[PDB]
């Protein structure tokens, strides 16, 4: 042994703190990390727990810029949360254009490729008045259908859902935002933990 | 940071006596402690030693098999049980902390301490000299022997310079023969070479005199010398 | 001109003092 | 071309630093050559012994989004920064024995990319409002902030003098500030997309520049261009850090690749790879002494190299 | 000739031991490992092990050339190879169940911290059961040693025994099997039809080369033992039985991913 009295100490003091290090990895490895864009400066961090899960939620509006030199921090999410309204097709500013090339840039994003994306769909009742008066003909010249929410509303949805060009690896969950977003969220990361799982032994 | 002790007092020979630290104003549980004893008479002599996470347990071999060390860190607390006392075990003893780290000041604060009236190989250091008088106004050069060099492999010297004022506890003038504790006036020195080293007190003034120590701290058991008396 | 020969007279001088560039024997090196 | 190769420099890993578990975004040296600090998101500074593969602390932070951390270079304190647009430092040397953190520097809301320290009282912060900052530690704001950019501001280094610094933009743009004053001394442009890793050249008359378009560039301060342009054909990907050595010889820059190149800095033509990780090299350092090459990436492992 | 034979056991045997080794190096180099997936499939590769480098070598000189065993010997050579061949079924076994915990309730197998205690203690109990089945009847046997006998436990003159031994260990692993990837498949299913076909295809071909390599010699011994008290066959079905070892690293731990990346860095 070529070590002093106290290099010993030195050494135990190097294993307390590898210790410790590797517990709270073991405590921090355990949470599912979901980013929400757009149900509620700089990084606003959001936490709550449900069913034994605890769900660290990052709201990120508040950031003026670009994400390209921003977003691959979060590669390792289990999830998506994407708002948009309905009400809007038609406020020229029109929006309908700019949440279509949101979610195609998101979307098919390397970054998320095995992850999936929840997508909600909101302001649903200001869009039923509207459709009264102010039928879809306004956004959608091609669209033929009967001037009722449900033909108009699920046009909607398919024209969104029809982004998808990771159709065997990733889905789309789509729901009416209307306390049914907690559930739909804790069913879907269910479902995104079930297909990833049998798919790191095998199974294809 | 705060080290109050107690547990002192008088002790027939034999049975058994516990003594408590407690410690305030600092983190304790990252700390190792020394239990140390002076005599009433004569040098210093160390007694045992507890590392950082109650592991590592040392006793000298006078006191092998009889004294036993502990810790107590949601309380902050410290703990030498006694065994087989005798009449030559009469002293006044320290805690000293010691964090051991690179780079660390280990023996940087040592407790009020508490009397104890009862009623090889081994480095041990002889001090040079008994009383040395000196004038206020004049440096003052100390000085003391080694049964073994110190040198250690890593580049290290482990030898630890102390003084001591009447009714006082001990303070770090110089830590591994060669560094300075910060709190203390900047006008000490050490130096020398191996088994042979000296302190130095330059420009000599009033409360600067007083019992003076060495030590060595390069393999267990640690052992002391017999304490230059500097006086006016 | 001017300014690459200030940086590369800068690496002249401190040529034996860079272990990387010329590896210390292991009697000096504490990595080993 | 009267230079002669520095030729192939093989490196081994004398020490690999295990203890990190996600991915890893910064580390800088300390000034005895011996103590090393490194970020990572699990919310852990880590301040290392490097002779003997010890660890001598360990910090748990407040913003896991971090992206830098410096060492002051008289040993008594810490700092980092992130995305959480604050600048925080920490005392190490408390009687207490335990590291505390001391300062909290406020006042931006954009990401923060880099912080160094002055001495023991005074730091410089830039961040993603487009506008760098001198701060004086004691009194806790801003004694003159910077503006002039365009773009997010992701890096900046501080002179060995101690008068200047140089920071670099998304705007692929760098600049160069006074630090007392407050005054642009000058803006430099060339690159093809934006800058994300900028050194500082020890002898105080150049530095270095990452890119994300596969080529890392020397600027020199006074001339106000560009000297050298270090790219290789097989290499699509994007710079990650950059760093250089005592004498300036070896420029190591990170990449994409996997694979750290050690650069002949005069030739413009060399890779020494210091292949060994299996993910992207996020941040590498240099020693005071050059003892040691310290090289860390996405995989969580650090690794010293002489 | 024999010679041809004797090279092509051997061969088989050296494959078998590299084809572990490799597992168990893979495990103890990268300490990223160091979930209860590696620490199962090093288990399975140590019960693999031993076959190779034991039980094979040992056994082809009595067959080949010569009797040149005694009881000293062949009472060590029975009771190693049969705990082996035990104890990597009961590995397929415990992996089988990790994976059907996996996506059956996946809630409460996410939230678990418990690091080496838990885990050593399966990882033994596996030995231990192993053996409590397997080995103590094989040294209680004592009809087995009449002179001129090739060696072989003597309860095969009782097939009330082989049946016992092949029930709890032949039936009960491809119930379970069985059991665990239909569930597994039920539990995805409730773009999406090539999906699901590949993950029939695999679990089935999993479960296939199970029964393909472990039923015709249990049978096969059954028959014989129940009243016609040796031929090609079950020369066949002697070595099928062994031959499971082959495949039982290229299936499992080869697969996945993050034992595909430790191999690959080396
Ligand atoms: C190459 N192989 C090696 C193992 N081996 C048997 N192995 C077990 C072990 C257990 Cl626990 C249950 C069932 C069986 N099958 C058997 C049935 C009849 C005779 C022998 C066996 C015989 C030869």
């Amino acid at each position: 042994c070529t070590l002093s009295a106290e290099d010993k100490a030195a050494v135990e003091r190097s294993k307390m703190i590898d210790r410790n290090l590797r517990e709270d990895g073991e405590k921090a490895a355990r949470e599912v990390k979901l980013l929400l864009l757009g149900i509620v400066t700089g990084i606003v961090e959001t936490h709550f727990t449900f069913k034994d899960l605890h769900f660290k939620m990052f709201d990120v509006g508040a950031q003026r810029s670009e994400r390209k030199k921003w977003i691959h921090c979060f590669e390792g999410v289990t999830a998506i949360i994407f708002c948009v309204a309905l009400s809007d097709y038609d406020l020229v500013l029109n929006r309908m254009h700019e949440s279509m090339k949101l979610f195609d840039s998101i979307c098919n994003n390397k970054w998320f490729t095995d992850t999936s994306i929840i997508l909600f769909l909101n302001k649903k009742d200001l869009f039923e008045e509207k459709i009264k008066k102010s039928p879809l003909t306004i956004c959608y010249p091609e669209y033929a259908g009967s001037n009722t929410y449900e033909e108009a509303a699920a046009y909607i949805q398919c024209q969104f859902e029809d982004l998808n060009k990771r159709k065997d690896t990733k889905e789309i969950y789509t729901h009416f935002t209307c306390t049914k977003n907690v559930q739909f969220v804790f069913d879907a990361v269910t479902d995104v933990i079930i297909k990833n799982n049998l798919k790191d032994c095998g199974l294809f | 940071v705060q080290l109050v002790e107690s547990g002192g007092g008088l002790v027939q020979p034999g049975g058994s006596r516990k003594l408590s630290c407690s410690a305030s104003g600092f983190a304790f549980s990252s700390f190792g402690m020394h239990w140390v004893r002076q005599a009433p008479e004569k040098g210093l002599e160390w007694v045992a030693y507890i590392s950082s996470g109650s592991g590592t347990i040392y006793y000298a071999d006078t006191v092998k098999g009889r004294f036993t060390i502990s810790r107590d860190d949601p309380k902050n607390t410290l703990f030498l049980q006694m065994t087989s006392l005798r009449s030559e075990d009469t002293a006044m003893y320290y805690c000293v902390r010691s964090i051991y780290y690179y780079g660390s000041s280990p023996f940087d604060f040592w407790g009020q301490g508490t009397t104890l009236t009862v009623s090889s190989a081994d480095i041990v250091m002889t001090q040079a000299t008994s009383s040395v008088p000196v004038t206020p106004g004049e440096s003052v050069s100390i000085s003391c022997r080694s049964s073994k060099s110190l040198l250690h492999s890593n580049g290290n010297t482990y030898l630890y310079w102390f003084l001591q004022r009447p009714g006082q506890s001990p303070q770090l003038l110089i830590y591994r023969m060669s560094n300075l504790a910060s709190g203390v006036p900047d006008r000490f020195s050490g130096s020398g070479s191996g088994t042979a080293f000296t302190l130095t007190i330059s420009r000599l003034e009033a409360e600067d005199v007083g019992v003076y120590y060495c030590m060595q701290h390069l393999e267990y058991p640690l052992t002391f010398g017999a304490g230059t008396k500097l006086e006016l | 001109s001017k300014a690459a020969a200030d940086l590369m007279a800068y690496c002249e001088a401190h040529a034996k003092e860079d272990p990387l560039l010329t590896p210390v024997p292991a009697s000096e090196n504490p990595f080993r | 071309n009267n230079i002669d190769p520095v030729g192939r420099i093989q490196m081994r890993t004398r020490r690999t630093l295990r203890g990190h578990l996600a991915k890893i975004y910064a580390m800088h040296w300390g000034t005895d050559s011996r103590l090393l600090v490194s970020a990572s998101q699990d919310g852990k500074l880590i301040i290392w012994d490097s002779y003997t593969t010890n660890k001598v602390h360990a910090i748990p932070l407040r913003s896991s989004w971090v992206m830098t951390c410096a060492y002051a270079p008289s040993g008594n304190y810490v700092a980092c920064g992130g995305l959480d647009n604050i600048c925080s430092i920490y005392n190490l040397k408390t009687r207490e024995g335990n590291v505390r953190v001391s300062r909290e520097l406020a006042g931006h809301t954009g990401y923060l990319s880099c912080c160094r320290f002055l001495d023991d009282n005074q730091i410089v912060t830039s961040s993603g409002d487009t506008t760098c900052a001198l701060w004086d530690i004691e009194t806790g704001q801003q004694t003159t902030t910077f503006t002039g950019h365009t773009g997010d501001v992701m890096s900046l280094s501080l002179a060995p003098d101690t008068r200047l610094f140089v920071s670099g933009a998304c705007d692929a743009s760098a600049k160069l500030w006074d630090v007392r004053e407050g005054m642009c001394r000058q803006t430099f442009t060339g690159h093809e997309s934006d800058i994300n890793a900028i050194c500082f050249f020890p002898n105080g008359n150049a530095f270095a520049t990452g890119s994300d378009d596969a080529t890392c560039r020397l600027f020199d301060l006074r001339a106000d261009q560009e000297l050298m342009t270090y790219s290789h054909d097989n290499i699509i990907c994007g710079i990650t850090s950059v760093s250089f050595s005592k004498s300036g010889r070896l420029l190591l820059a990170g990449y994409d690749d996997f694979n750290c190149n050690v650069w002949d800095a005069l030739k413009a033509d060399r890779a020494g790879v210091l292949a060994g990780h299996d993910n992207r090299v996020s941040c590498l350092g240099v020693t005071d002494d050059g003892m040691a090459v310290a090289t860390g990436s996405w995989d969580s492992f650090l690794k010293i190299w002489n | 000739t024999r010679v041809t034979l004797a090279f092509f056991m051997s061969l088989v045997a050296f494959a078998i031991m590299l084809g572990n080794a490799l597992v168990i190096l893979a495990f103890v180099v990268d300490k990223n490992l160091r979930h209860r997936s590696s620490y199962f499939f090093l288990n399975l590769a140590i019960s693999d092990f031993f076959v190779g480098v034991i039980s094979i070598p040992l056994y082809i000189p009595h067959t080949l050339f010569e009797w040149d065993f005694g009881k000293e010997i062949c009472v060590f050579w029975l009771t190693t190879d049969y705990l082996l061949c035990t104890a990597s079924v009961y590995n397929i076994v415990l992996i089988s169940y990790d994976r059907y915990l996996s996506v059956s309730n996946a809630v409460s197998y996410r939230t678990q911290h418990t690091g080496v205690l838990k885990i050593v203690t399966l990882m033994v109990a596996v030995w231990v059961l192993a053996f409590l089945v397997n080995g103590p009847m094989i040294l209680v046997s004592e009809s087995w040693k009449d002179e001129g006998s090739e060696c072989e436990p003597g309860f095969f003159s009782e097939w009330y025994i082989l049946a016992i031994t092949s029930f709890l260990e032949f039936v009960i692993p491809v119930i379970l099997v069985a059991y665990f990837n239909m569930n597994i498949y039920w539990s995805l299913w409730k773009v999406e039809l090539l999906r699901a076909r590949r993950l029939a295809k695999s679990l089935a071909i999993l479960l296939g080369v199970f029964a393909v390599c472990w039923a015709p010699y249990s049978l096969f011994t059954i028959v014989l033992s129940f009243y016609s008290s040796k031929s090609v066959w079950y020369r066949i079905a002697f070595w099928l039985q062994w031959f499971n070892s082959f495949v039982n690293p290229l299936l499992y731990p080869l697969c996945h991913k993050r034992f595909q990346k430790a191999f690959l860095k080396i």
